[PDB]
């Protein structure tokens, strides 16, 4: 809808939503241009207040400038962060493996206080990466995506854990800053206070307030109303400020002589000097909103204050006292309440701007340390900020973050849905945040503040459940790093159209009705009793006047990829989770046919996917190709769009981009002009539409096993192109240099036919497993010859041929054509790593068919390997002679609670057949809420069910009733949804009608050749003598602990001895066993394993005389 | 300072390098860092050979001699269960 | 008591080791903190890879290269000072440090 | 520690802890003459097959 | 992805001929503190007086 | 609690003289090898330091 290139997909939308889906990569692009200070951001943030817009770099420079010597006698300042242009275009970076970046120019300024100058240089600060228009970064040719990270916001957090031995609520507080120091004000097991600072284990309030510098009377006039504070004030044991300061200095610095003056200043430095204690602007806003301190003035002074400290202690003693609200002097009253660590008012989202900002801040910390260093050691009135500034720790920090980090991951792109899914991804693990195993169970769960913000469905089901979710569709990030959420505000019962971006805390202030609320087409609710959500997640039937907010649409809770599942509301969350998680794992077919049944998301998600060439400017087509489209703009200019054909993705999948328009066509702005990998005519296409039946057939579809037709092999319906890139380098050595040539000693000439004059194969040569790709030989030198070899070389007239051949051989089970050769050379002035002379890479590609064992799945979690590819005749076929394509199992359906596949099957047969209901007596009563231009349908017409506003039981069944025949008068499927099948094997009809129809299924990237793995004798280890493991090698199989338990439990002791000794570590045993097999003899006795002897030598090395005795 | 620089030449590298080669490595690194600041990019070995008046293959041999060894007691996997030495054919 | 471990095991007695037994175990005293040359990539004398002490790295080839045959076995060349043997005794042989 | 404040593996560290010699020997050994694949149903086959 | 290395030592493969060897001498070396060491030298080898035992 | 370890030294043929140490053994070097990689990048075993 309202996209000029959208194909006419018809909907079942009963409710007309006002808000459209936003620009789904805003979470990347707006954060990055916030960090830049783009003029786009500059106007855009100013469009919502924000009188002083500051970029992230501007913020770091302003919080760093000025730099000062310890004397105060000279100073350094920064100004004007400006960018250059980029140093290379995108495709050239991605080919030549250069990172896509742009330099930084910063106007520094040094000032001598003693005489007075400015030193305004323009410092080249260094290269700096740039987010592409797909929202990604390209690093060293690889394409990476930074993941957004959740942490708890800095502020004041409140709780109590009642001691069951004491039956007393133990109210506690963690005043956590950003980049600061801990301080906690507990209530002890006794009737005292827990004022422990940075884990110094024991403190009362009196030591802190006299350490602050209060008298006992100044403690009295604020704290007047608790025997708690009075008991602690009589447990003071130190009266006087300096005694408290030296006690603090004693307990803080032990192993240090005391001084009374520095004790007051270090405390003033540790909490109030804002160069070693910086809770952020967000932290200041959180605290000041929490206690009502700065209710009328904006945010500055990012350190603490004693006012805030005494307000913290007073709130603590009242919350341990039991109150409802309290005003601090000068402050608006806040409700006395504790805190959650899981509500989204307390858990902010460090986006990519925050992450790069923190990395640049910690790099500038070391750079500033260098500046403080050479401020004194260098001479005066001769230095310059060129001499002062070293940019190496900053650029090293940036390069360390974009590499080798938890958050910087590869762009997981086997299909553009997984691209859009690895983008917009939320993580709770990483640096700063909690780790995996240290984190408990409660943060894995779903608080009701997740609603509309973080999708409660989509998450990995491995050992990461709850830790990694994604955004909702309509979610958007607060400039304070929170998650705001749109709402249609409703006034006086009348629903308005003022869309209000609400966040989590102001959600709890109010009370919100739902999308399935009956409107009288004038805003007003007709129910007097309406569903509504209370602040603690409670649901009531509100009297229909107090509601101030309504949802913008349905499906506001759900993610993008989960909102591509029809009939979601009928599936249980487990199999829906499995289906949505597998839906990012589809592979691109060579056809990419669109589904008959879908949501309204497949167009918008594919135009936001990046891998669809969109017509930028409205115009007319000039000339097309298979590689480019020259567009003719309506005023003058012309523009080509270079298609990416057969590009290798990050997991071997293909990236073809075919054009979809003709030469005389007229296009508009924002229109799809070239489909991508998994797209058709603009919208998403993750698989094919197949005629399916639900019978259990012959035990081949036993327990989620799937059978197929041979027609899927015959017509290449499920066929993906896999592209694998191999690599070998020419390298320097002591004995000479590595040489890439046809001279490859000991070998036939017939196996050297496909390669060129210098060793590399030519384009299009079909390879098998274990052939030669890059003919390359290394110098070896001279050793002694064995006399038998000397005799044989004497007989045959052969030389020694001293060089040793390590050519690039293609590994096991990989074959196909050879598309492209990219070759780099040190002599040809290419950049190479050290000691490397010629780097050549070979693009190997093959076209895998479908095969028994491949992992297939529908969009509902119904997954499974392929049981048996049956031929085309032995198949339960329909009465017209159409065979079914795949056959699922019945028994896996009811126990998995996922009947959305059945509803999809019925709807798919309805959409394939095409219908036209009767209107002779007008609208039949079931089709009343069914909207118009749906009473008819052409066969093979695309339809769409929205997620929570879809076809009802009445609509689906009544539409299934009227399902007009195909070629002859052939009502193939009854009103029940079943049909009479004929056995292709026996020939008799089945005695019962069988559910049939069309289900849209997928092919997944868990293929057989990517998992098949075997080894008789391959590479071993180096340290231990164990066989090396991994599919990159030949690899072995870990005969683990419970395996040893099981073979002890049989008592098969000899085979256990076999597996533990002469297949793992009996170094002298392996060769004799191989020899005895080849001779056909008895397998010899298993010797002593290597791992025992290593233990024996280590225990002898650890000064322990280990003795071994027989008698 | 002489004895301490003697110690830093002798006992600070696991593979022992004589003191003159250590000093020309330190000179090479100091020149490399200084031309990183002044040139603005990492220098070419031909430029460094021009700077320290030696041959570029001598520069490459010094770069080969300057590489410190690595340990086998870190985990290549971000999930730490396998030592780095568990992948050496 | 059998260190060559030929398959009749009955007991495994752990015991504290005397310094007399420690110097009884070793085949030499390492006394230089060297590992290997940077340049020729051969191990150094009196180092932590000393072929005079720990053993040959090349199967039946001494360090000085005077003897290179398996027929030359169980002898020690007077120049290199190395017992010519199979090059897996470096798995077994221990050294010691007199403090 | 060594580079970047990672503590050095001592001689006793070979025997204790996660990567200890006893437990890693007790954990398992990868073996020769083995293999793996994904499995499919074999409904026509005999039980001892 | 695959990475390999090399312990710098030659691995030769002959048979452990126990019977046919080069014949050899045995020289008794004595240290300072009354310790005897007997070092297997070759027949065709000059026997050095000084030795690191 | 003292008589435990005292009778432990008494009953066996041990001696508490070995509790202090004079000569330190050295583990065989192949257990702690310095293997090169492709290009002279050496891989020590962290005991050598
Ligand atoms: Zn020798």
């Amino acid at each position: 809808n309202s996209v000029p290139g959208a194909p006419n997909r018809v909907s079942f939308a009963k409710l007309r939503e006002p808000l459209e889906v936003p620009g789904l990569l805003d979470v990347q692009t707006d954060s990055f241009e916030w960090l830049i200070g783009s003029p786009r951001w500059r106007e855009s943030a100013a469009e919502r207040g924000d009188v002083n817009p500051v970029g992230g770099l501007e913020e770091v420079l302003y919080e760093l400038s000025p730099i000062e010597d310890f004397s105060g006698s000279m100073s350094l300042s920064f100004s004007d962060p400006r960018f250059d242009d980029v140093k290379a275009p995108v495709d050239e970076c991605k080919d030549k493996d250069m990172t896509y970046a742009a330099p930084l120019f910063v106007t520094a300024e040094f000032i001598n206080n003693n005489t007075g100058e400015i030193k305004s240089q323009t410092v080249f600060m260094g290269d700096f990466p740039m987010m592409t228009e797909k929202g990604t970064f390209i690093i060293n040719g690889t394409e990476r995506v930074v993941v957004s990270q959740l942490v708890r916001s800095p502020g004041v957090y409140f709780d109590e854990t009642i001691d069951k031995s004491t039956d007393k609520t133990l109210h506690s507080v963690k005043v956590i800053p950003s980049r600061g120091a801990w301080l906690e004000f507990d209530v002890d097991k006794r009737d005292t206070v827990g004022v422990r600072i940075d884990r110094k284990r024991r403190q009362p309030v009196t030591v802190l307030l006299k350490a602050l510098g209060w008298t006992s009377e100044q403690i009295v006039e604020r704290f007047g109303f608790s025997e708690i504070m009075r008991s602690t004030l009589e447990k003071d044991n130190t009266v006087g400020t300096d005694e408290a300061l030296l006690d603090i200095y004693r307990k803080l610095r032990p192993g240090e002589p005391p001084t009374k003056e520095s004790a007051q200043t270090l405390l003033e430095n540790l909490f109030f000097k804002e160069k070693r204690y910086d809770l952020a602007r967000v932290g200041r806003y959180k605290v000041n909103k929490k206690l009502g301190l700065h209710v009328g003035e904006p945010i500055t002074s990012s350190t603490l204050t004693e006012e805030d400290v005494v307000a913290t202690i007073e709130y603590l003693v009242r919350l341990h006292e039991g109150q409802t609200t309290m005003t601090v002097p000068g402050g608006v009253e806040v409700p006395v309440e504790t805190d959650d660590i899981d509500h989204f008012g307390n858990r902010r989202l460090r986006t990519v701007g925050e992450l790069i900002q923190n990395q640049i801040r910690v790099g500038m910390s070391r750079m500033e340390r260098v500046v403080r260093e050479r401020m004194t050691t260098q001479d005066v009135e001769a230095i310059t900020p060129q001499t002062l500034i070293n940019i190496r720790p900053v650029v090293a920090a940036i390069k360390e973050f974009f590499g080798t980090s938890q958050l910087s991951q590869f762009m997981d792109q086997n299909n553009p849905l997984s691209g859009l899914t690895h983008k917009r991804r939320l993580s709770a693990l990483g640096p700063g945040g909690l780790s995996r195993e240290r984190a408990g169970l409660e943060v894995r769960d779903v608080h009701p503040s997740h609603y509309g913000r973080m999708c409660p469905i989509e998450t990995p089901e491995g050992p990461n459940i709850g830790l990694i979710g994604s955004l909702s569709v309509y979610a958007r990030v607060n400039p304070f790093g929170f998650i705001e959420t749109p709402y249609r505000k409703v006034v006086d019962g009348v629903v308005s159209d003022e869309i209000v971006y609400l966040t989590a805390d102001e959600e709890d202030r109010h009370v919100v009705a739902q999308a399935n609320s009956p409107i009288d087409a004038d805003g007003r609710f007709v129910e007097p009793r309406v569903l509504v959500r209370r602040k603690a997640g409670e649901v009531e039937y509100v009297p229909s006047s107090e509601v101030d907010y309504m949802d913008v649409s349905p499906r506001q809770m759900v993610s993008v990829a989960t909102a591509m599942i029809p009939f979601l509301e009928h599936d249980d969350a487990n199999r829906a989770l499995m289906g949505a998680n597998m839906q990012r794992q589809a592979v691109p077919l060579v056809r990419s046919e669109a589904p008959l049944v879908g949501t309204g998301m497949e167009l918008r998600a594919a135009i936001d996917a990046g891998d669809v060439v969109v017509a930028e400017e409205s115009g007319v087509i000039e000339e097309v190709s298979a590689d480019y489209i020259t567009v003719m703009h309506d005023n003058g200019t012309r523009r080509t769009y270079r298609m990416r054909k057969f590009a290798r993705s990050n997991h071997g999948t293909c990236a073809n981009q075919c054009p979809i328009v003709d030469a005389g066509d007229r296009v508009e702005a924002g229109q799809v002009i070239a489909d991508g990998p998994c797209t058709d005519d603009g919208e998403m296409a993750l698989g094919k539409n197949l005629l399916v039946a639900i019978m259990p057939w012959e035990g081949h579809n036993y327990e989620d096993a799937i059978i197929l037709s041979n027609r899927l092999v015959e017509e290449d319906v499920l066929t993906s192109i896999h592209i694998e890139e191999h690599e070998i380098d020419a390298r320097d050595t002591k004995l000479g240099a590595e040489e890439i040539t046809r001279d490859i000693p000991n070998i036939s000439d017939e196996v050297l036919a496909d390669l060129d004059e210098r060793g590399i194969v030519r384009i299009g040569a079909e390879v098998r497993d274990g052939d030669i790709l890059v003919g390359k030989v290394t110098p070896k030198g001279e050793t002694e010859l064995t006399p038998e070899e000397r005799l044989l070389r004497a007989i045959f007239g052969e030389k020694a041929r001293e060089v040793r051949d390590t050519s690039l051989k293609v590994p096991h089970g990989e074959s196909g054509k050879v598309i492209g050769i990219r070759v780099f050379s040190r002599e040809d002035e290419d950049e190479l790593p050290a000691g490397v002379n010629e780097l050549v890479r070979v693009y190997v590609a093959q076209k895998r068919k479908i095969s028994d064992g491949d992992k297939l799945a529908g969009r509902h979690g119904n997954k499974g390997v392929i049981g048996k590819i049956l031929p085309v005749e032995d198949m339960p076929f329909l009465a017209d002679g159409t065979p079914v394509d795949i056959i699922l199992n019945t028994h896996g359906v009811p126990r998995r609670m996922n009947i959305g596949q059945i509803l999809e099957t019925h709807l798919g047969w309805c959409a394939h057949s095409g219908w036209k209901v009767d209107a002779a007596k007008g609208v039949p009563d079931w089709a009343a809420r069914l909207p118009d231009e749906l009473l008819e349908a052409q066969p093979n017409a695309i339809v769409s069910t929205p997620v929570f506003d879809g076809a009802q039981e009445a609509e689906l069944q009544g539409l299934l009733s009227c399902t007009l025949p195909n070629r002859d008068g052939d009502v193939l499927v009854d009103a029940d949804g079943k049909a009479m099948l004929f056995d292709g094997r026996s020939g008799e009809p089945f005695p019962y009608p069988v559910t049939v129809g069309y289900m849209y299924i997928m092919k997944l990237h868990h293929l057989v050749d990517d998992k098949i793995h075997a080894r008789s004798t391959g590479p071993y280890s180096m340290i231990t003598q164990q066989p090396l493991g991994g599919k990159a090698q030949f690899g072995g199989q870990r005969f683990g602990e419970m395996e040893c338990w099981a073979m002890q439990a049989y008592g098969a002791a000899y085979t256990l001895q076999e597996l533990l000794t002469i297949k793992s570590d009996d170094t002298v045993g392996r060769v004799k066993v191989y020899e005895a097999i080849v001779k056909g003899e008895n397998i010899p006795e298993p010797g002593i394993p290597e791992s025992f002897k290593v233990l024996l030598k280590e225990l002898q090395s650890l000064c322990l005389n280990v003795e071994v005795l027989s008698s | 300072r002489q004895a301490i620089t003697r110690a830093m030449a002798d006992q600070a590298r696991t593979i022992r390098i004589p003191v003159h080669m250590v000093e020309v490595i330190n000179k090479l690194g100091r020149i490399q860092r200084e031309l990183l600041q002044d040139l603005g990019r990492e220098p070419t070995p031909e430029e460094l050979a021009k700077e320290m008046d030696i041959t570029p293959e001598k520069v490459l041999e010094i770069q080969q001699y300057a590489r410190e060894p690595i340990s086998l007691d870190q985990t290549i996997g971000d999930e730490g269960d396998s030592q780095l030495g568990d992948f050496i054919e | 008591g059998a260190m060559l471990d030929v398959n009749f095991f009955d007991e495994l007695r752990i015991g504290l080791a005397t310094a007399e037994d420690i110097r009884q175990w070793s085949y030499g005293e390492v006394k230089k903190p060297e590992t290997i040359n940077y340049r020729t990539l051969k191990p150094e004398k009196d180092g932590l890879f000393c072929e005079k002490i720990f053993g040959p790295t090349r199967d039946w080839e001494c360090y000085c290269g005077k003897y290179k045959r398996v027929r030359f076995k169980g002898i020690i060349c007077e120049r290199c000072g190395v017992e010519v043997t199979r090059a897996k005794v470096r798995r077994e042989r221990m050294g010691h440090i007199e403090l | 520690t060594g580079p970047g404040n990672r503590p050095l593996k001592s001689l006793s560290d070979l025997l204790k802890g996660k990567q200890g010699r006893f437990r890693q020997n007790l954990l398992g050994k990868r073996v020769d003459y083995s293999g793996r694949s994904v499995i499919v149903v074999g409904p026509q086959l005999k039980l001892h097959q | 992805r695959v990475l390999r290395g090399s312990r710098l030592g030659a691995v030769s493969y002959e048979t452990d001929r126990n019977h046919d060897l080069a014949p050899r001498q045995i020289a008794r070396y004595r240290t300072d503190n009354g310790e005897e060491f007997e070092v297997p030298f070759a027949d065709d080898a000059e026997i050095p007086g000084t030795w690191l035992c | 609690k003292r008589l435990k370890v005292v009778a432990a030294f008494q009953q066996s043929g041990n001696s508490p003289m070995g509790m202090v140490l004079d000569a330190v053994p050295v583990i065989p070097p192949e257990l702690r090898p310095m293997v090169q990689l492709d290009g002279g990048r050496f891989a020590t075993s962290d005991l050598n330091d």
